[PDB]
């Protein structure tokens, strides 16, 4: 019912991957009302404090959750090394 | 069509059975594997293993009950379809006995490859490696902080299976480990229905990127190591099992483990003096609820959880057994992505778990000792760092002659492993081809695989004693 | 004529369920038996109670193998009289499920009345009351070094229950306490069929003389107290038994029980660095052998008895089924007078038997720990005899008030009793009839019960520490 | 497979009170050829070294075996009491 | 606060004197409702249960109370040594 | 009658100091029939797998032997440095 450490693993090494570019990420967590699942805010900025992008998850086993939030960063930092 | 005598075999790996049997000669083939599973020495041990808390429970005990809430539920679903005479129709008639018995042994050894103190052990074994061979470095072109000179990029056919044995090494669980235990250490030689019970998860240790859609229940952990990619195939061939599929009688393994979760941690907390019962009944009152638990009320800790037990069973495994029976089609397939327990009956279960993690999971002695046992692993991890420096030669003549007088130190550390995962290894690489550049890839692979073997099979209690003889403390 | 309908009795003592049942209803009935037994403290304790040695087996593990003895010996004894068509005959035709749910735990809970230390456990409680009532000196004529007031004989109709009183007090045994500990103090409220199975003996415990010629093997050792003669009675009236008779499937029980009986201990002397396979093959083969132990030589310890055990099953499991089967009216009666196992089958247990004696039971640390236990024990009834010096009125008001300033050493020894001890000693004392002359006897019997009941209710490990920590030494 | 206890106890016992009245019992124990069971031979003699009763008992369960044995020491108590 | 050893060690002496004539004595306490004193009723009695004498001794003190009871048993004593 | 830990110390700082050059050796050991001696082979090669030089040593004595394998892998060392 844990989390596995892989998963936690593979976050901390997309953030730290895509921080070393010059970014940013912010990350909250909380428990929904009624949906009955847990939910995960993330938020990309600059250096200088511009919000570049927000994006939400919502899901109630925390392996799915994670990877979910793990690809979507990486989906952000090639589409942000695409170009720029 | 379902028909379960396409599921259900009764053949074996070595030596097996052949020709055509009658429902005797099944049963006593099957009968015969609980009596290899029980008197194993991995079944024995897990009686020195922590569950919660250092007459509390141990993994055996909680094993003992997960298989009696399976075989009810199993009793419970081959009931509800002779009231509907689909026993002929579905092929179960001829095969009631077996269905049992493989839920049963399934829920018994579902917890033989974890390692010594648990959650915080398997960190322990994966961040350790993580800073030796560092696999995000190995996700793109050729750029590089790899310690082993063997596996540093530079080749494209080398070094696909570079990055694969980088990436499968850094991802330890222990249910990938229950197959190299059950099938190449101990040599158990069961059937394969009964080690298709045991595959919870789906996805390969190596595998990098995102999972597809369609599976992302199934391949939420690692499922098996690289070095069964053979044996596996071989399975799915038997079991009629399509790529990326479950065993169907699995799910119902997974759901009588999550009714038993956070059920005897409480009875175990309420009799180490924590808290006590009204204390108890005060947290659940206002945790939220039904008739379930206010029943149970009216010695008395004896006999409080005694029927609340009762009361939580008669209404959890009616639900499991219909929503089996509902979503037939789909599990049969291997492809329903989802488990059997958005319901009334989902809440009761977050409440035990909220009300555990909230004022159980939190005493500063439970703490304590997972940071104790992080230091123990991590530190027998280092101690046998010399065995993983030498180099293929070296490592071939210390194997072979057993007494070397240029490595002193080293021959004597490795006397200290088990036979069994000796000859585990001597075998692994006698078949391999030796005129042929990848072969110190894999002897690499198999030494370090060795290592976290002998790392994981040990009690909790062993590896803190030796952890301190090893350090001249005792 | 067999009826087997007349012995599977499903009610209950306390809220029995009444009326007319289904096969559905029974199989609930006899699984919350399962639930019930499994889930109690009492099984738990087990697994901290030492067999032979202190990934060595344990009261539980062992347990675990002859619940799989006895269950594959119901299986083999119910298909062989399906193969001559007297399931239907015999009123099997509906009750084929109970039937090995019966064997399985009465095979489980059969040695959960041991007391710690194990036979030499059981001395130490019996001499040290033989001091202090001493029955020799009651089977005659009023002559007396009986050290209590109350029991001195001096008035026939007293001097009985004075003599039975002295005589049961000094026979403490294991399959006696059973009974007791399900019924009294645990109270699990199992059906009448369930407890007729752990009745192994039917011999009071305050029996004096000489045993009838026809029962010279039932009555060989104690079967029950003077505590329970109400509750035997209606055990006997429930399920249709004469006086001094056994229960059919007992003996099954009683098999189990005697095929796994020196086959662990051999492969935890050989994996305790005792001796080698060598040896050991060396020892048996002078021991004598038939085509069971050779066949099973050709790593090699953990697939030798792996061999050898499923060896001496498939020869030892088909002769208890044909004795079952042949000798079914006297069994069913209850007066067979002999056991199922002078054929050649019986010697090669009693192989097994000697060698273990002769190689095994006489290593120095098994027989210190003896020694040890014997002082232990002998010493711990000495700290607790200031409250079997008392008088009525004193422990009565102990009892009730709990804080008395006039005993301030005997009010700190009865609060380390464990309560439901106390509430079965206050429930035993609530029922007698204050105006008689009988009062004290009984409620010193039920006090020197009560001492016996904690005692006997510890493992060898707590007790050890209590007798170390109430001599000021640790 | 044991003895219990309380049968070597009432052995004693036994032993103990036709001792007492001036007796003695001397006892062996060995194993048979072929009938598979345990042997006891008792010997009841007095104190000028005349041998009064003997007796031998076979039997392959050892509690069964010592019940005899004491059961026929104390008729043979009671019998040197009926007279002299 | 507590109740010294001398005074309960001087009771019981008091009672085993006057026990080993053929007596009985039998001793109850409780606490009192409003005068805020603990209560003490002791009965002396005889081997065929009947009364002899009865009384109640109040005090707020442990000390004071037991004195109290130790010395009223030993007029007895000595009343009932007087005669008989 | 063990081997020194100098003699080992030597011989493998030789080893390294030889293959720092872009070299390699390799080592076997055994025993001889009739000759009451131990035996050590060694193989001077290079990378690409060509065999360069092979020596044999005999001796009944440890710390001879490899100090005679030493002052030969030294021989060959500079001698291999004397040219190319
Ligand atoms: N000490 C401790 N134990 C926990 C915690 N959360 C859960 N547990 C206990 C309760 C469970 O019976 C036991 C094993 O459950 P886990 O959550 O570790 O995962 P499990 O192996 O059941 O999941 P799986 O199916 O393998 O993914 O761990 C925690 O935060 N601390
Ligand atoms: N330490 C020790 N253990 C023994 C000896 N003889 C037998 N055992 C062990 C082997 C058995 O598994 C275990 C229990 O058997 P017992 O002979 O004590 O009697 P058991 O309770 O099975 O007999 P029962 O049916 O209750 O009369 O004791 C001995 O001389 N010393
Ligand atoms: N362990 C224990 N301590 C007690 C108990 N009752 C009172 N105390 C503690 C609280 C007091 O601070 C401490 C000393 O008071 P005592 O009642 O022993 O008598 P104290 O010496 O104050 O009286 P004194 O003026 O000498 O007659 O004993 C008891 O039942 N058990
Ligand atoms: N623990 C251990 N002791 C050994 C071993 N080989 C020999 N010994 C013991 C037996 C000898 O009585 C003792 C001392 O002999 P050594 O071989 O250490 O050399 P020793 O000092 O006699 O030689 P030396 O004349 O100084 O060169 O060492 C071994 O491998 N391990
Ligand atoms: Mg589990
Ligand atoms: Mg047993």
């Amino acid at each position: 019912g844990r989390l596995y450490s892989g998963n936690l693993a593979a976050f901390k090494a997309a953030t730290n991957k895509l921080f070393q570019l010059d970014l940013a990420v912010i990350y909250d967590d909380w428990y929904d009302a009624y949906t009955r699942k847990d939910c995960i805010r993330l938020r990309i900025e600059d250096r200088s404090g511009n919000l570049i992008d927000t994006s939400t998850f919502y899901h109630h086993d925390e392996d799915v959750l994670f990877n979910m939030c793990t690809d979507w960063l990486n989906h952000m930092y090639d589409q942000l090394k695409d170009w720029k | 069509q379902i028909d379960f005598r396409k599921k259900i075999n009764w053949h074996r790996r070595y030596r097996s059975p052949q020709g055509v049997k009658t429902e005797h000669e099944i049963l006593r083939i099957f009968e015969s594997d609980r009596g290899r599973i029980i008197n194993s020495p991995a079944i024995r041990r897990l009686q020195q293993k922590t569950q919660v808390f250092p007459a509390v429970r141990t993994r055996l005990t909680h094993s003992m009950e997960v298989q009696q809430v399976g075989r009810y539920i199993a009793k419970e679903i081959l009931s509800r379809l002779k009231e509907l005479k689909l026993l002929e129709a579905y092929g179960l008639d001829e095969l009631t006995g077996p269905f049992e018995s493989i839920v049963e042994m399934s829920c018994l050894m579902h917890d033989i490859g974890n390692p010594p103190f648990g959650h915080f052990g398997e960190a322990a074994i994966n961040d350790w490696f993580r800073q030796r061979l560092h696999p995000e470095d190995a996700e793109s072109q050729p750029l590089d902080r790899c310690s082993v000179a063997a596996l540093r990029l530079r080749e494209e056919p080398l070094n696909e299976l570079r990055r694969k044995i980088r990436q499968d090494l850094c991802h330890f669980e222990g249910n990938a480990q229950g197959i190299r235990l059950v099938h190449t250490l101990m040599r158990m030689n069961l059937t394969w229905a009964q080690v298709g019970g045991i595959l919870k998860y789906t996805r390969p240790a190596w595998w990098r990127g995102e999972t597809p859609e369609t599976h992302h229940y199934l391949m939420k952990k690692p499922g098996y190591y690289l070095s069964e990619e053979a044996y596996i195939a071989r399975l799915r061939k038997e079991l009629n099992l399509a790529l990326y599929s479950r065993f169907p009688l699995t799910w119902i393994m997974e759901a009588a483990d999550d009714i038993s979760y956070c059920v005897a941690d409480l009875e175990d907390a309420v009799e180490k003096r924590i808290f006590t019962v009204e204390q108890l009944y005060h947290h659940l009152h206002e945790a939220w609820f039904s008739l379930v638990v206010e029943n149970a009320w009216e010695s008395t800790e004896d006999q409080f959880f005694m029927y609340l037990r009762v009361n939580t069973l008669n209404k959890l495994v009616p639900y499991a057994a219909q929503r089996f029976i509902d979503n037939l089609p789909a599990i049969f397939a291997g492809t329903f992505n989802h488990a059997l327990l958005a319901s009334e009956c989902s809440d009761l279960l977050k409440l035990y778990k909220n009300v555990a993690v909230k004022h159980v999971f939190s005493h500063p002695d439970v703490e304590r000792l997972e940071l104790q046992g992080y230091r123990v692993i991590s530190g027998l991890l280092e101690i046998y760092r010399p065995l993983l420096s030498l180099s293929l030669s070296d490592f071939t003549e210390l194997v072979e002659k057993e007494r070397v007088k240029r490595f002193p130190i080293e021959s004597r550390l490795f006397h200290k492993l088990s036979t069994r995962h000796r000859l585990a290894y001597v075998e692994a690489v006698s078949k391999l081809p030796s005129d042929s550049p990848e072969f110190p890839l894999w002897e690499y692979y198999y030494r370090c695989r060795l290592l976290q073997d002998y790392i994981s099979g040990m009690t909790d209690l062993y590896a803190w004693d030796e952890y301190r003889r090893l350090m001249a403390v005792e």
